[PDB]
């Protein structure tokens, strides 16, 4: 004879922000279960970036294109909040090719089946000359958490091609977490607490999922706990 | 001297711990520790400083 | 070196067969200098001639 907490409605505002909501809460296990959410889904959820780029035209991220006003250093900084979805594959290699005037936006990205480009508008670069022309190759990899350059540069692995630009990862859709434990007068009962957990992020997880995955992380390092040798 | 070659070398350092940051007003301090994002405190509305 | 398919076919069995020392015969001299340059600055394989 308990009860147990079951999710229901998921309100989506926007696309990239979201109240997800958990109806049936025991008393004190409201924020016990915000407080562990927020801390699984900010750590530990899965999303693609970026890992490294090739543009034709530049030896080293420091370089500068004819015809365009961003530094290159500054693409590479524009790739890094491209907000994408990949379903199969763990690396996919996109390819950016725009010539004559005009902002070159995320949207210019040669369409693929499995890559989605979350927000099209995003822009890159801007051309400035009609026969100014940019051709590039993003390499998209699957991973969690933060890993930057330096640290992957003792497994450099043949990093010998200098027209490659290596990215900081930042492995995490997540920007912004919240949750409010607020009284969820349910008919026959007299002090129960619903969960609500506001979430903002680039637009690539789904919330559902998103909670679903920390929730599946959370249960198995308690399941970890369920057995216990004394060997 | 018959000829010279100068190389420029670029290197891009991020902060870590133990690095000097400071103020305008004259507060100063090391960088002691980088904390994840969800350990960091944050406001109701779940921004975290 | 950038449109001679026999040239990608390479790089592309080197670069899924990194862990593979590949004996790779070519008639002339110059064909293996243009080739080690362009399996350089567009795979980085380390070729000697």
């Amino acid at each position: 004879e308990f009860l147990k907490p079951r999710l229901v409605d998921i309100e989506q505002v926007s696309s990239t922000h979201a109240k997800v909501t958990l109806e049936p809460l025991e008393r004190g296990f409201g924020h016990t279960l915000g407080n562990a959410l927020r801390r699984i889904l900010l750590s530990s959820m899965p999303g693609c970036a970026v890992t490294e780029v090739e543009i034709d035209g530049v030896l080293h991220e420091y370089s500068t294109k004819e015809g365009v006003q961003e530094d290159i250093l500054e693409i590479l900084l524009n790739l890094k909040g491209l907000a994408v979805r990949v379903q199969g594959k763990d690396e996919v290699i996109l390819t950016l090719n725009k010539s004559g005037i005009g902002p070159v936006t995320a949207a210019d990205i040669t369409h693929d089946g499995d890559v989605e480009i979350v927000k099209p508008q995003h822009v890159i670069c801007h051309l400035t000359d009609e026969n100014a022309s940019i051709s590039m190759r993003i390499k998209v990899q699957r991973g969690r958490g933060y890993v930057p350059a330096s640290t992957r540069i003792h497994s450099e692995e043949d990093e010998r091609p200098i027209g490659r630009l290596l990215v900081d990862a930042c492995y995490s859709p997540v920007e912004r977490i919240a949750y409010n434990v607020e009284a969820a007068r349910v008919e026959q009962r007299t002090d129960l607490d619903k969960l609500v957990i506001e979430m903002e992020t680039n637009g690539t997880i789904d919330p559902e999922e998103a909670i679903r995955r920390a929730a599946t992380i959370l249960a198995e390092q308690l399941e970890a706990f369920v057995d216990l040798r004394d060997v | 001297v018959l000829k010279i070659v100068k190389v420029y070398l670029a290197v891009k350092r991020r902060i870590q711990p133990g690095d000097k940051m400071a103020g305008r007003h004259g507060n100063k301090g090391v960088i002691s520790k980088i904390n994840p994002i969800e350990d960091m405190p944050y406001d109701e509305n779940g921004t975290p400083v | 070196w950038n449109f001679d398919p026999r040239v990608e076919w390479l790089m592309g069995y080197l670069t899924s067969h990194r862990s593979q020392k590949v004996l790779v015969i070519c008639a002339k001299a110059a064909t293996a200098l243009q080739l080690e340059q362009v399996l350089r600055e567009r795979e980085g394989i380390r070729a000697a001639v």
